[PDB]
């Protein structure tokens, strides 16, 4: 159940990644809507983004719980599905800009810290909202 | 019950508000009358309002927005978008549907539906203006025109604008009339002479 949530991950980066030059390798009616949304959030939010790309200091050694701190402070005042956007776009421009500073080992770790933050904070709303489904009939 | 109050209030830190110098064109998608303190717009598109400030609000503070109806026989009804626009699909993922305000550009956005006072509000995280400027410009999202029948009905509305604090008690107050329109100079020329 949660490896879905992987693959929703896993297939949201590999895609940002790949309108760069930078190949990375870990129905289709989600994951284009959800990529579509992430396209817009970059432009519309990117001095936020910027902001909170600073306060997570990103080295080799950062650890997961620099990533949550950042992501929760995202969700303080719950969790609705353009938060959950740009917490999808915020991962996939993380790993852009590790990629442009010669770590590309570190994408491998945002795409699994994105996954567990997904499944254990962000599923159980995702199921009482009306699922994937409800995004796609909005979004 | 109450009413949210227009009174003016500079506060501890002399807040007031400002505006572009935009005039009365075909192409212009914004511009404000200072004679009126009348705001002209059209929906879904960007309002620049820029704070101004004598000294520096401490962190934490939060600056809101409400709509109220100005004649006085419809400041009792909440300022709600008209059943078109709440059921068309134009949400960005973060303002409810019910919302005629919005903040565009903030990830820090909120929207309250107040569960006592029934009005709608927007409050986003107060910044000190970016280095180099002097204020702070926060652009809002007008989501349905005033013409729009079943919701404001040609009514028109005042946007208040407060500065907060952690807790949400006043720390500065101000307001300007607002026309939501598809031509706005003509609109504004045309009240600019009566
Ligand atoms: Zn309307």
């Amino acid at each position: 159940p949660s490896q879905d949530n992987r693959e929703i991950v896993m297939k949201y980066i590999s895609y940002k990644l790949s309108q760069r030059g930078y190949e990375w390798d870990a129905s289709e009616v989600v994951h284009q809507t959800l990529r579509q949304a992430g396209d817009d959030f970059s432009l519309r939010y990117r001095r936020d983004f910027a902001e909170m790309s600073s306060q997570l200091h990103l080295t080799p050694g950062t650890a997961y719980a620099s990533f949550a701190t950042v992501v929760e402070e995202l969700f303080r005042d719950g969790v609705n599905w353009g938060r959950i956007v740009a917490f999808f776009e915020f991962g996939g421009v993380m790993c852009v800009e590790s990629v442009n500073r010669e770590m590309s080992v570190l994408v491998d770790n945002i795409a699994a810290w994105m996954a567990t933050y997904l499944n254990d904070h962000l599923h159980t709303w995702i199921q009482d909202n009306g699922g994937w489904d409800a995004f796609v009939e909005l979004y | 019950s109450s009413v949210p109050s227009q009174k003016t209030y500079q506060g501890s830190y002399g807040f007031r508000l400002g505006f572009l110098h935009s005039g009365t064109a075909k192409s212009v998608t914004c511009t404000y009358s200072p004679a009126l303190n009348k705001m002209f717009c059209q929906l879904a598109k960007t309002c620049p309002v820029q704070l101004w400030v004598d000294s520096t609000p401490p962190p934490g503070t939060r600056v809101r927005a409400m709509a109220i109806y100005k004649q006085s026989q419809h400041m009792t009804e909440v300022v709600r978008r008209c059943p078109h626009h709440e059921r068309c699909s134009d949400s960005d993922g973060l303002a409810p549907p019910q919302h005629l305000i919005r903040v565009e550009g903030n990830l820090r956005v909120e929207y309250l539906d107040d569960r006592n006072t029934f009005r709608h509000s927007v409050v986003v995280p107060y910044e000190p203006p970016e280095v180099g400027s002097d204020c702070t410009t926060i652009h809002y999202n007008y989501m349905c025109n005033s013409s729009c029948m079943g919701g404001m009905n040609r009514r028109p509305i005042l946007t208040i604008i407060t500065l907060e604090d952690s807790s949400g008690n006043l720390l500065g107050r101000n307001s300007f009339e607002v026309r939501v329109c598809a031509c706005p100079g003509r609109d504004r020329r045309t009240e600019e002479e009566n």
